[PDB]
């Protein structure tokens, strides 16, 4: 087989993990975090080495490793990587590795800063040869200014040791990383938004084409790649591409990080196989559903800016970047949000709603009103005031939104009021019933 | 240690209570008290530290 | 009530003085220089930080400081510094308690939490004491949702809460005492409630899986 | 009643045609005095690209988004 | 540099590539709706009036910031474009306020000649008899400029002249969401010998 094409997996039972495959070992911190620890935990391994090999060595076992990208919207790294990798300019290139922790119903991000910060700089360091990175920059929420604070320690003991610098681990290549604490805004999560505001400017996203691999930060080339997307690539460098496709079932490849929140008995963040039965890993790692899985009435797989999938739906779900798709969700950042059998699911999409309409930034027509409208319409379901009609509006208003905006923003506002309608239709029916009765 | 820790400065305070916020400590288990003690300044005091190391800076103006 | 238009009020007008004290001078040299030559621009969102941090809220006379650093129009400064949520641009106060009300904080009742802050503190939302001890805020999400409900002061994180202990939370900062941050129900980190169920092994230690060849 | 009197018939008299060579045969056929004014060149094409927003050393690089 | 072809709209096109969907379409005579791209100013994306499909488009592009390339299908008038121009005119309609007859622009009104040829012709903001509309201070500017920002459309047109024909720099944009507003921060004159070019830019009678 080719270069890239990484081998299928022939397993069926994509049960739980073994301690040893946990590549973020130090997760929930049971163990010592500072370099002595990570030396200890085999941190900065061999790096010299494989840095040394190239960037059509890293790449390469990227691909086989198909991994997909972690940011939410999921296309595979590799060819992102790629594309960096092309010369024939005088140009500084940069590497951005997005820290951005906004999406609601996300914790994951937060963990890797506090717990491992040392893995998160080796592999910046890796995949900056790969992308030929003159430096990079680990843009982070203002919402974290003691993880902040703490990466910023990590990168004090990596060049006090030499580690990362120049002639980073003897290598001779120099490579520095900085730390832009931006103020906090969701919409910064998205790559060229974050790119305005490295670059100072307003913080609102730019059109695509010229995507961020022709021009990025300063007019440079450069790549938004997520904290996962990085942290995971060395271990893959350093344990084998083979090896991670030994998990995953399909494109949907590797591992993943999840976070179980809201009625559940025991939420927590969870390293485990992806390609896994939902219902497994919530009677696994989490305790189960607070009222037990029949007092279930949606989950949320992909954290906000997902259609939610009801219960019956749920009990045979695969969760993995593809699956998901068919069952009409996607997964997002695997951040999935529980509901018991009893709570106001559509004042509890209206509350996601409202942070949609408090978070966008405002520079497309659809998205600096047409959120605002939703708002305005969902706030009256919730009281109960509207005319059944009011139904189509928000399908057909969804519809109009969705595709015309500039950054995935308005359709991670989009969906979730469709799945809303396609699922609980009845819910609102009988909220709007019960105040017409009244009226 | 050759690898140091960062300024006295940018550490808050020296940490001498052991327990600190939920029950982090070196010892215990939940070994990261340091991230409970970070000052108001850290980060600044962070970069101040790393005038010493950075390297030159790419320019377009020439 | 938030307003995106400034007016020369007695309390918040370019006419006081800012400038940053020695301390922070030299953090701002040291800040400026991780910015390629070209574009000092980049830089401005860290310095109005700086600003803030030092004072405890915007002054126009700050971002003005800011825009002579820079040499740049002063409505360019204008432009980010209320585009970006916490520069906040009125008197904040001493403290400023932030509630995440959204899903799944709101889930887990985190209505409950900001109703008691309300009560006890005496103002209602978006509001502040005429002492500045103390301003009530709401926010999205503060990346903590796991650990939800939970509330977060100027840079703490007090999550898996409820009514009881924020009463508490609050007499002690009534007090003026100092407070632990991060939970206070039994986990601390993000990790399921009592005994551990995953990462139970010692970590294996380096070279632990190698490739073997290349 | 202070409007605006006009004693001249051919004022708001308007014509159109497809091109200046049709109406010139036109205006002479009818035998008035005309002189044409030419309309325009054919417009230079402008490059306008979006990247030239964001350039490293070019002056063009937008203030603002 | 040899010139691409492309059919817009079933018919084969010459542009130098690198050229945009838009100054193509103009090219050929097509022309599409647009509120914040202008001959003489920087290329954005803000109004997506100017969406068009193109055969095999995932995501509708706006042509006036989409440079062409090689084969392409732009299909101007399909439905899948006279779905998109509505929706978005729809939105601009939303909240714009009731005042064309005392709006100065009446009659002469981008945002009426393109609600007359390519909206729709149906109110579906159900909300005036809730909620309302939005509203806006007026801006103070100068004894030329009269504002009156209620009207506003956030097309940058005004700010991006500025900013670089006539480098003032002083007048921008301010807040995210429904509530950014444009105009300066703080009082002051918009003080340049080429200010008058704003009110011939504003499409609306801002
Ligand atoms: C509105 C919005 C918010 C986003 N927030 C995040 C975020 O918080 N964390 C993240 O890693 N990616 C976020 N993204 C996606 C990133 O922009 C980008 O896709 C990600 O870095 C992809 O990296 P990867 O594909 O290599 O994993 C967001 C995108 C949008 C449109
Ligand atoms: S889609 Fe919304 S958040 Fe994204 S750039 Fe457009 S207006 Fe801003
Ligand atoms: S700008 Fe156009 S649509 Fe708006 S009030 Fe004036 S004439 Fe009417
Ligand atoms: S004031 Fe006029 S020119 Fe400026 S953004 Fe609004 S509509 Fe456009
Ligand atoms: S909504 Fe509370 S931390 Fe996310
Ligand atoms: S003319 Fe293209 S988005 Fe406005």
């Amino acid at each position: 087989p080719p270069p890239g094409t990484p081998p299928p997996q022939t397993k069926t039972k994509f049960g739980p993990l073994a301690d040893e495959d946990r590549i973020f070992t130090n997760l929930y911190g049971r163990h010592d975090w500072r370099l002595k620890g990570a030396l200890k935990r085999g941190d900065w391994y061999k790096t010299k080495e494989i840095v040394l090999k190239g960037a059509d060595w890293i790449v390469n076992e990227i691909k086989t490793s198909g991994l997909r990208g972690r940011g939410g919207a999921g296309f595979p790294s590799g060819m992102k990587w790629s594309f960096m990798n092309k010369p024939g300019d005088g140009r500084p290139k940069y590497l951005v590795v997005n820290a951005d922790e906004g999406e609601p119903g996300t914790c994951k991000d937060r963990e890797i800063m506090r717990h491992d910060p040392h893995k998160l700089v080796e592999g910046c360091l890796i995949a900056g040869r790969a992308m030929g990175a003159q430096a990079a920059y680990i843009y982070i929420r203002g919402e974290f200014y003691n993880e902040a604070s703490n990466m910023q320690l990590a990168i004090a003991e990596a060049y006090q040791a030499g580690l990362i610098g120049k002639n980073a681990c003897g290598t001779g290549y120099d490579f520095d990383v900085f730390m832009h604490r931006g103020a906090g805004a969701y919409i910064c999560g998205e790559e060229t938004a974050l790119i305005e505001s490295l670059e100072g400017k307003q913080g609102k996203p730019r059109l695509k084409p010229p995507f961020p691999a022709d021009v990025g930060v300063f007019g440079c080339p450069t790549t938004v790649t997520n904290v996962e997307t990085v942290a995971v690539a060395p271990t893959i460098c350093r344990r084998g591409g083979v090896w991670f496709a030994s998990f995953g079932r399909t494109r949907n490849s590797g591992t993943k990080l999840f976070n179980i929140s809201g009625h559940v008995n025991r939420p927590c963040t969870v390293e485990e196989e992806m390609s896994i039965p939902l219902k497994e890993l919530i009677e696994r790692h989490c305790g189960g559903v607070t009222g037990g899985w029949d007092n279930l009435l949606g989950v949320i797989p992909g954290g906000s800016s997902t259609p939610i999938i009801p219960k019956n739906v749920c009990d045979d779900v695969i969760m993995d970047f593809d699956g998901l798709i068919a069952a009409q969700t996607s997964l997002g950042t695997a951040a999935i949000i529980v509901m018991d059998k009893s709570t106001d699911v559509i004042k509890a999409i209206a509350r996601l709603i409202s942070f949609y309409k408090h978070e966008s930034c405002g520079q497309c027509t659809p998205c600096r009103e047409g959120i605002g409208w939703m708002n305005k319409i969902m706030t009256r379901f919730v009281k109960g005031d509207a005319q059944p009609a009011e139904i189509d509006m928000l399908w057909e208003i969804s519809k109009q939104i969705e595709g015309h905006t500039i950054c995935a923003l308005g359709d991670g506002a989009a969906w979730p009021v469709q799945g809303l309608i396609r699922h609980f239709r009845p819910e609102i029916e009988k909220r709007m019933q019960l105040h017409a009765k009244r009226v | 240690s050759s690898p140091s820790v960062v300024g006295l400065t940018s550490n808050c305070v020296k940490p001498s209570s052991g327990p600190v916020g939920p029950g982090a400590s070196a010892t215990g288990g939940y070994k990261v008290p340091e991230y409970y003690s970070f000052n108001r300044f850290s980060y600044a005091e962070a970069e101040v530290e790393m005038a010493k190391y950075r390297c030159p800076q790419p320019s377009a103006l020439k | 009530d938030n307003l995106f238009v400034h007016r020369d009020t007695p309390e918040d007008n370019p006419n006081i003085p800012f400038e940053f004290t020695a301390e922070n001078k030299k953090r701002v040299e040291a800040i400026l220089s991780i910015y390629p030559e070209g574009h000092k621009r980049g830089a401005m969102i860290p310095l109005l930080d700086l600003a803030q941090r030092q004072y405890g809220w915007l002054p126009i006379s700050a971002m003005h400081k800011v825009a002579e650093i820079l040499q740049l129009p002063n409505m360019r400064v204008y432009e980010v510094a209320t585009f970006y949520t916490m520069f906040m641009r009125k008197p904040t106060g001493k403290y400023h308690i932030q509630v995440c009300t959204t899903t799944p904080c709101w889930l887990r009742g985190s209505d409950d939490i900001l109703e008691t802050c309300k009560k006890q503190l005496g103002i209602g939302v978006g509001d502040t004491t005429k002492d500045r001890k103390f301003t009530i805020s709401e926010v999205e999400c503060l990346g903590a949702c796991v650990n939800a409900p939970m509330v977060a002061i100027n840079d703490d994180y007090y999550e898996d809460l409820t009514s009881k202990d924020m009463q508490d939370i609050l007499n002690d900062l009534k007090a003026d005492k100092i407070s632990p941050p991060g939970p206070r129900n039994g986990r601390f980190a993000s990790e399921p409630k009592g005994e551990p169920t995953s990462l139970s092994e010692e970590p294996k230690g380096p070279g632990f899986g190698l490739q073997a060849g290349l | 009643m202070g409007w605006a009197s006009s004693g001249d018939p051919l004022s708001n008299m308007n014509v159109q045609f497809g091109s200046p060579e049709e109406a010139i045969t036109f205006c002479e056929r009818n035998g008035w005095r005309w002189y044409v004014d030419g309309a325009a060149k054919p417009k230079k094409e402008r490059v306008k690209n979006y990247g030239i927003n964001f350039a490293w050393n070019k002056r063009t690089r937008v203030s603002t988004k | 540099p040899e010139k691409i072809e492309v059919f817009v709209d079933d018919i084969p096109v010459q542009v130098v590539p690198g050229t945009t969907v838009l100054q193509a379409a103009a090219q050929i005579g097509v022309e599409i709706p647009r509120f914040c791209y202008h001959e003489r100013l920087a290329v954005a994306g803000n109004c997506r009036m100017c969406l068009v499909e193109v055969e095999k488009s995932p995501k509708p592009v706006a042509a006036c910031a989409m440079p062409v390339m090689k084969g392409w299908r732009i299909k101007t008038n399909s439905d899948l474009t006279r779905k998109a121009r509505e929706g978005v005119m729809e939105f601009l309609l939303m909240n714009h306020p009731l005042d064309c007859p005392i709006c100065d622009q009446g009659g002469e009104c981008d945002l009426q000649d393109q609600a007359m040829a390519f909206g729709s012709d149906r109110s579906r903001f159900t909300d005036i008899n809730y909620t309302g509309k939005r509203a806006v201070e007026d801006k103070d500017i100068g004894p030329l400029v009269k504002t009156i920002m209620t009207r506003c459309i956030h097309c940058t047109r005004c700010v991006r002249f500025a900013s670089e024909i006539a480098g003032v720099d002083d007048l921008g944009t301010t807040g995210r969401g429904n509530d950014m507003q444009i105009g300066t921060y703080v009082e002051k004159l918009f003080l340049t010998e080429l200010s008058g070019n704003v009110i011939d830019l504003c499409p609306v009678g801002a």
